């Protein structure tokens, strides 16, 4: 997969954890 | 998921013209008996039945040759040799229509790493550390063993660890996803079940080692620590927020040893979970280390299958006056070869306790 897809998808699913 | 791109006689015998696993090509005709279905998938199907000469149980794994793909199992399985890996007694061909499927006669072993833990899980128990200690060491001892002919085995998982409850003797099996690693030489990353795939290889990595199998690894042991698998999800994004909840968000240097590509995005920074609050307070301290270097972002700071051998969680086996709770003793954990020790022969120091030299 394209890194700044996957990166995208992990960045928005960290941010949901940490929040 | 997948890799880079007979007569019948009377009960009912099945005769077949099969070549044995080791030496040269002699085939030989075998005969069986009491063939019946142990397992089936879209690989292929199982079958247990019982050589008719010497009464032996043996597990016949037949698998579909799709030549859209490159198949390594049984050129890999021939030159295995090991007693902690299921023995090839015999291969043949066998007639999906106009196609032609490979036959892999194996030493029949009846329990899986997986089966056992499940008993535990819904026995709301957890395996005795004992088995734990000695069912990793064996693995490893497996690994060290295809390592060092630079094969990588790419699937390791608690299914895959087949079991003799009696005995307590592991067998590595399932070599459908091996490969011989070389360096400069490109794989592929969709390689390793979910759960246990190591974070190089969700994040794409083509030049990967050997050492996704120690990931794979210390996956299995936090499972049987924990009673249930440590990094679940069914995407790869879904496992490596698991990993990262554990690990904590891995450093640019980290991600740069993982995939290079990945280095220049701002992932949130996520507080590792300290490794004595993930497991339960009762786990032995020689667990958590052994587990923490193995579950390392960094593929090269990962034990060797061998120097996790000779780590202190496994000390106890090592001790001339133990034994399996049934009563027997343990199997043979101290047989090294050179071959096995050749990444770090003075480790046999170690490895080698003085009892076990007479
Ligand atoms: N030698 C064997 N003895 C008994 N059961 C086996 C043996 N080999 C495989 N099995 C069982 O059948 C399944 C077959 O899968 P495996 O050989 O791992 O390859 P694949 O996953 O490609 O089908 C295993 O999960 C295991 O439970
Ligand atoms: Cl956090
Ligand atoms: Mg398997
Ligand atoms: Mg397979």
């Amino acid at each position: 997969v394209e890194p700044q897809k996957f990166a995208e998808e992990l960045i928005h699913r960290l941010e949901a954890v940490q929040r | 998921r997948t890799t880079s791109f007979m007569k019948v006689s009377r009960s009912k015998v099945t005769t077949v013209v099969a070549t044995p696993g080791q030496g040269p090509d002699r085939p030989q005709e075998v005969s069986y008996t009491d063939t019946k279905v142990i397992g089936n998938g879209s690989f292929g199907v199982v079958y247990q039945a019982k050589l008719c000469d010497s009464g032996e149980l043996v597990a016949i794994k037949k698998v579909l040759q799709d030549k859209r793909f490159k198949n390594r199992e049984l050129q890999i399985m021939r030159k295995l040799d090991h007693c902690n890996i299921v023995r090839l007694r015999y291969f043949f061909y066998s007639s999906k229509k106009d196609e032609v499927y490979l036959n892999l006669v194996l030493d029949y072993v009846p329990e899986t790493v997986y089966r056992v833990a499940r008993h535990y899980s819904r026995a709301k128990q957890t395996l005795p550390v004992i088995y734990v200690k000695l069912y990793m060491y064996q693995l490893f001892r497996s690994l060290a063993y295809i390592h060092s002919f630079g094969i990588c085995h790419r699937d390791i998982k608690p299914q895959n660890l087949l079991l003799d409850p009696d005995t307590a003797v592991l067998k590595l099996c399932d070599f459908g996803s091996a490969k011989q690693l070389v360096r400069g030489e490109p794989n592929v990353s969709y390689i390793c079940s979910r759960y246990y795939r190591a974070p190089e290889l969700i994040f794409g990595a083509t030049d990967y080692t050997s050492s996704i199998d120690v990931w794979s690894a210390g996956c299995v042991l936090a499972e049987l620590l924990l009673g249930q698998p440590i990094f679940p999800g069914d995407s790869g994004v879904d496992q490596l927020v698991e990993i990262i909840k554990v690990l904590g968000t891995p450093t640019r240097e980290q991600i740069r040893e993982m995939n290079p590509n990945y280095t220049e995005f701002k992932f949130p920074q996520i507080k590792a979970h300290p490794w004595t609050k993930v497991f339960r307070p009762r786990t032995p301290p020689e667990a958590i280390a052994l587990c923490s270097r193995l579950l390392e972002y960094t593929p090269t700071a990962r034990l060797t299958p061998l120097e996790a051998c000779a780590h202190s969680f496994f000390d106890e086996l090592r001790d001339p006056n133990v034994k399996l709770p049934n009563g027997r003793d343990t199997p043979a954990l101290f047989n090294f070869t050179t071959q096995e020790l050749s990444s770090n022969p003075p480790l046999a120091t170690i490895l080698i306790p003085p009892h076990a030299r007479h």
